[PDB]
């Protein structure tokens, strides 16, 4: 069957621009989107040591 | 023209915010009495030396005691 993605107008009111053009003005994205996204760093890291640990295999 | 104010305004809102800022700042001090008191301020910081004058007939004012009720009023900056 089908799908449409990227097929959407925008609102193009009063009330959403101040929405938009506190995006591109004041930075909402690009902080709430990769200053936070990143850190993140709080996992523990997933090295296998190898001259002493060894990665699993199959028989 | 009313709504030109709003669909500028959703396509470039960046030279708007230039004008806003270039606006209402030419305007303002037009209108606020605390100018005039930037140019007060401004009039009794004594850079060079005061010379003194002589006697001679006159005798308007200021006699040689500074700490007399002399001169004018530039002592509201310590109650400020
Ligand atoms: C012109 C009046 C100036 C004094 C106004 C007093 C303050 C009023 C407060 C702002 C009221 C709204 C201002 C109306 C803005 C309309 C201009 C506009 O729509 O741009 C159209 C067009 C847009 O054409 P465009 O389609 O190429 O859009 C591209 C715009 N950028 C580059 C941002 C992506 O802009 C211009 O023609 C002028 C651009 C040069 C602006 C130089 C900035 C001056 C720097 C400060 C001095």
């Amino acid at each position: 069957t089908y799908k449409y993605v990227n097929l959407r107008e925008p609102s193009m009111d009063m009330k959403s621009v101040t929405d938009r053009a506190a995006q591109t003005l004041l930075w909402t994205e690009l902080i709430r989107g990769l200053g936070m996204t990143l850190s993140y760093l709080f996992r523990e890291p997933a090295t296998i040591n190898y001259p002493f640990e060894k990665g699993p295999l199959s028989p | 023209v009313a709504a030109f104010l709003k669909n500028v305004w959703a396509k470039e809102p960046v030279l708007v915010a230039s004008f806003a800022i270039a606006g209402l700042a030419v305007i303002l001090p037009t209108l606020s009495p605390y100018t005039k008191y930037s140019l007060m301020i401004n009039r009794a910081t004594p850079y060079n030396y005061p010379v003194p004058l002589r006697d001679d007939g006159n005798m308007p004012d200021v006699p040689s005691h500074p700490q007399d009720p002399q001169g004018p009023s530039l002592e509201w900056l310590k109650r400020l």
